[PDB]
């Protein structure tokens, strides 16, 4: 039985390294696709390619073996990876929110002010939010190694890292929309039926981009942090079977290898690079 | 009559292409070529580039306005020049490497002073008069510039006047390309009106006339004899004419190519031809055989502009992508 | 490794290289248009409304915006060996006179074609137009005393300035192929100076979202 | 213009064939595109 999950996540695992690899290499090779909007692009795809190679081998192993036969030095260094890296991967959809609200809403500052050295600021506040989300919980402090269940902890963790971003997302997403909208709108019978058509062709496209965009990431992340977050507060009610956390984690951790094919592999330019490579 | 005089004059003496004489020539084969060094830094389209005397420096014009002197050994920078004009679609070294000229859609091709006391390059001389755009303007001497605009007309200038000293007129079509013969006595230009004319600089009247393109002529380049010349046009044909037999050679052509051409050079032995067309690539024919002998990739653009050193030691060729590729 | 000689061209070419990304960097954040029009559509009018031998370039800054403009008008030449230099621009600024709907160069037939071989020019098909209609008032001058049948036999309607104006507007904006791609601006210019300052503005910040939401895949 | 240019010599396309290949194996051995060179004396490397 555990042959076929090991080669599942084997699989997985090999297919996300891959696709990581290619964005990364896509990115940098070519020239036509060094700007600030992908520089965020190519963040995000090095922090899961990180990820894959470095968090998802180990947590594949702990998911057969059902034990860590590593350490406790080696699930603390596991815990505040896995840590940092989720929080800097989450964050990176944030940051690229913030800068598509600011280049549609903002038109004056896309051509004047916008630079490369805001896409690095942006990554390197990532950055340091995972960072000061992982530290403290080994800066204050067998078979079975788990996240520390303190109340306190837990809130600031969910609350920091997920709810936040979700709603600050959600807000600027919902503010892009309304811009959009608000573009769209703004013998000749024919030419008039055409228009109508167009348009709604148009808004047909922005709400599946939107809907497919915003999906991927509530199916992917949100049911995990809700679980995360309700367990420790219920100790008398923790009889969830194994099947369904491991199904939560895996799909979960499944985020990471699905950011590249939304974010990248559906660029009309990054896959004529892609073509131009062959 | 007199034209049909000159067509019956130069048909009648055709009864033996020099192709099939060229049958018992060994073909050249299959010339491999690399990427021996990359110039870059450009941050626009280029649309011209010369070749210095020494085979060691060259300069290109781009679209972003900066005439760029790079040092092919080791692609240092040497020279950064900022045209008044962004629009420049040509430029020129001169023979002692004293001055650079280089022109666009403005009127003028200015010429800068490279060797100043000061240590800095700065402009030198502005030539005004002409009414369309210069297509080319090349150095005769280090006192004297001939130039090609898109008025239908050419004009030789002394640089220390800074007045046309000849007019050349008869073009139909705007003149959009010019080369130099070796001995500097005598040139060839190529217009829109699908024809040649060969023009001489002293006497200042037209000496010769070919036919036989079918659309408008973008480049032109000496035979290193300095007794023939290529040109190329849109129809994607490379034609070859020479002065003393007044007729076609040979047409270079294939059933795959068949975007234009941009640019035209010979090699130091002129055994094989290079041609720059637009679906990214160079072409590498034999000038003899007439067949196919190289095919140069690498470049992400329309290639714009090649040049060969004087000495033959490599070529460098370079795009709309903003960069120049040097092959050996 | 290196001889001082060298090395000195190093730093020297390292300096040049810096001068020249940071002179880019700095020539990149301005907007580029390219005008266009007949001689005799009163471009001078608005060039100095705007603005207050071949390229002509004019640089003005309006809103913190800045803004170069390329007229080409004031040379004559083939169009097919010089216009691919344009690709690239934000926008391009056509300019129409009405009031020459009945001169004979059949003025406004050669400003419908040259307007044909722009829009649909491969070199411009991702290039946004803006279509400027100018002498307004000698026009509602002029049409009361010839109807519109002299320009188009092939049209009948009233003689009134508010149908005769949308029903040129119309006929011009009938002839791109590519309305999926680009749009066209039409607006009328008046006295007021800063209404067709205004409307350029406005149109250049349509054309740079649409542009950023293409990017982003919503549009 | 045309009426003076018919009266210029005219000779055999053959003779000039003929010398466009001498030109062209007379410099055949001097150029450096039509034969590879080695490294040794190569300045592009
Ligand atoms: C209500 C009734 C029931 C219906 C409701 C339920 C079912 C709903 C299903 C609806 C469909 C959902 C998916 C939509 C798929 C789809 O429409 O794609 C079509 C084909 O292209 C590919 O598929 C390309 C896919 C190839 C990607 C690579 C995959 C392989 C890579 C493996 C990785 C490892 C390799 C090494 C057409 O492509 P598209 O129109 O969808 O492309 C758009 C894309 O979706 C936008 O996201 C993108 O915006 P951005 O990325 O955010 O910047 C746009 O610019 C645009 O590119
Ligand atoms: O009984 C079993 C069986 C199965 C199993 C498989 C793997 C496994 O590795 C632990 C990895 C957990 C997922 N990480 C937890 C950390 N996480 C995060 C990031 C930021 C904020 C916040 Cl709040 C959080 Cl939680 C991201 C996701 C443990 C188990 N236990
Ligand atoms: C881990 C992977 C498998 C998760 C994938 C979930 C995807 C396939 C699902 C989840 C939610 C779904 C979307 C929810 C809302 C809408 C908006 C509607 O107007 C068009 C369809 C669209 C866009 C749905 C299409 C498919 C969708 C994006
Ligand atoms: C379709 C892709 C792109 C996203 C979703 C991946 C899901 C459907 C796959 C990928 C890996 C799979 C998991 C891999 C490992 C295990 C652990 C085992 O003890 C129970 C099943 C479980 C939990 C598998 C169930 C389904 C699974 C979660
Ligand atoms: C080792 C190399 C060969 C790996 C190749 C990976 C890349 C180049 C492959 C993998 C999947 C491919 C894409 C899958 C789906 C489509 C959608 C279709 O409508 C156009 C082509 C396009 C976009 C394909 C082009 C090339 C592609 C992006």
């Amino acid at each position: 039985y555990q042959v076929i999950t090991s080669l599942l996540l084997g699989t997985l695992i090999f297919c996300a390294v891959l696709g990581n690899a290619c964005v990364v290499a896509a990115i940098a090779l070519e020239r036509s696709l060094q700007n600030v909007a992908n520089y965020l692009i190519g963040s995000l795809a090095v922090t899961d390619l990180m990820v894959s190679v470095l968090v998802l081998p180990m947590a594949a192993l702990y998911q057969v073996l059902n034990k860590w036969t590593l350490g406790q030095v080696t699930c603390d260094l596991f815990i505040a990876l896995d840590v940092l890296c989720c929080t800097s991967s989450i964050w990176h959809l944030c940051a690229i929110a913030l800068d598509r609200y600011w280049a549609i809403t903002d038109p004056i500052d896309y051509v004047n002010k916008r630079t490369p050295r805001r896409a690095a600021a942006l990554i390197s506040l990532t950055w340091l939010i995972g960072f000061l989300i992982s530290i403290p919980p080994m800066l204050g402090w067998p078979d079975a190694c788990t996240i520390s269940k303190d109340h306190g902890y837990t809130i600031y963790s969910t609350f920091g890292a997920f709810y936040i971003p979700l709603l600050l997302m959600l807000v600027l997403y919902g503010r892009i929309f309304r811009a959009a909208r608000f573009r769209i709108r703004k013998k000749n019978e024919r030419n008039a039926e055409a228009k109508r058509k167009m348009a709604l062709a148009r808004e047909r496209k922005t709400v599946k981009t939107l809907g497919i965009i915003m999906g991927t990431f509530i199916l992917c992340w949100l049911p995990f942090f809700i679980v995360a977050l309700v367990l420790p507060f219920c100790e008398s009610s923790c009889h969830m079977p194994t099947l369904l956390g491991a199904i939560i984690n895996w799909l979960g951790y499944s985020n990471s290898l699905l950011n590249p094919v939304i974010y990248a592999y559906f660029n009309k330019d990054f896959q004529n690079a892609f073509k131009k490579i062959i | 009559q007199l034209k049909n005089q000159i067509r019956d004059a130069r048909k009648a003496c055709a009864d033996a292409t020099l192709s099939q004489i060229t049958n018992n020539i060994d073909p050249v084969g299959r010339i491999q070529m690399r990427t021996r060094r990359t110039l870059r830094g450009h941050l626009a389209k280029i649309y011209a580039m010369h070749w210095g005397t020494d085979s060691r420096l060259l300069v290109s014009a781009s679209q972003d306005g900066k005439l760029i002197i790079w040092d092919s050994y080791t692609t240092n920078k040497v020279h950064a020049i900022p045209l008044r004009s962004s629009w420049v679609m040509t430029c020129a070294y001169a023979p002692s490497g004293n001055y650079v000229a280089c022109g666009g859609l403005d009127n003028i091709c200015s010429i800068y002073n490279l060797k100043t006391r000061e240590g800095n390059v700065r402009v030198s001389r502005e030539l005004a008069g002409h009414t369309g755009y210069l297509s080319c303007c090349r150095f005769l001497d280090d006192n004297q510039i001939v130039t090609s605009s898109g008025d239908t007309t050419c004009a030789l200038w002394d640089i220390e006047t800074g007045q046309q000293t000849t007019t050349f007129t008869g073009h139909t079509g705007d003149v959009m390309s010019l080369s130099l013969a070796p001995d500097t006595r005598l040139f060839v230009s190529g217009a829109c009106d699908a024809s040649a004319k060969l023009w001489d600089v002293r006497e200042g009247m037209c000496r010769q006339t070919f036919t036989g393109h079918e659309s408008d002529i973008n480049a032109i380049c000496f035979f290193p004899n300095g007794n023939a010349f290529a040109t190329g046009s849109d129809d994607a044909t490379c034609r070859l004419f020479d002065l003393r037999a007044d007729q076609e050679l040979m047409t270079y052509s294939h059933d795959n190519i068949i975007c234009g051409i941009t640019s035209v050079s010979f090699s130091k032995s002129g055994r094989l031809l290079l041609a720059g067309y637009d679906d990214f690539n160079c072409n590498v024919w034999d000038a003899l055989k007439a067949d196919r002998a190289g095919v140069l990739a690498g470049h992400d653009n329309r290639v714009s502009c090649l040049g060969v050193t004087d000495d033959g030691m490599a070529v460098a060729t370079g795009s709309w992508d903003s960069f120049l590729k040097i092959w050996n | 490794t290196l001889s001082a000689e060298d090395k000195a061209a190093v730093e020297r070419s390292k300096m040049i290289d810096r001068n020249l990304r940071e002179d880019g960097e700095k020539a990149a954040r301005e907007v580029k248009l390219l005008l266009l029009g007949a001689g005799e559509s009163g471009k001078n009018t608005i060039v100095k409304q705007m603005k207050i031998t071949g390229i002509v370039e004019t640089h003005f800054t309006f809103k913190d915006l800045h803004f170069k403009m390329f007229d080409v008008g004031a040379q004559r030449s083939e169009r097919k060996k010089w216009i691919h230099c344009f690709e690239g621009v934000t926008a391009i600024i056509f300019c129409v006179a009405l009031s020459d709907y009945d001169l004979v160069l059949n003025r406004m037939h050669a400003s419908m074609k040259l307007f044909d071989s722009i829009c649909n020019n491969k070199w411009f098909t991702d290039t946004s137009i803006i279509l400027f209609l100018n002498k307004k008032d000698l026009f509602e001058e002029k049409i009361k005393k010839s109807p519109l049948t002299i320009c188009y036999p092939e049209y009948a309607g009233s003689n009134t300035y508010e149908e005769a104006a949308a029903y040129i507007q119309c006929q011009f904006e009938d002839l791109n192929k590519r309305k999926d791609t680009k749009e066209i601006y039409t607006h009328f210019t008046c006295s007021t100076d800063t209404k067709n300052v205004q409307f350029v503005f406005d149109a250049v910040t349509d054309v740079i979202i649409k542009n950023n939401l293409k990017d982003c895949g919503l549009f | 213009q045309l009426k003076m240019e018919a009266n210029i010599d005219r000779i055999k396309v053959s003779k000039a064939a003929a010398d466009l290949m001498a030109y062209c194996e007379a410099h055949a051995k001097e150029d450096p595109l039509l034969t590879p060179v080695p490294a040794s004396e190569n300045p592009f490397r």
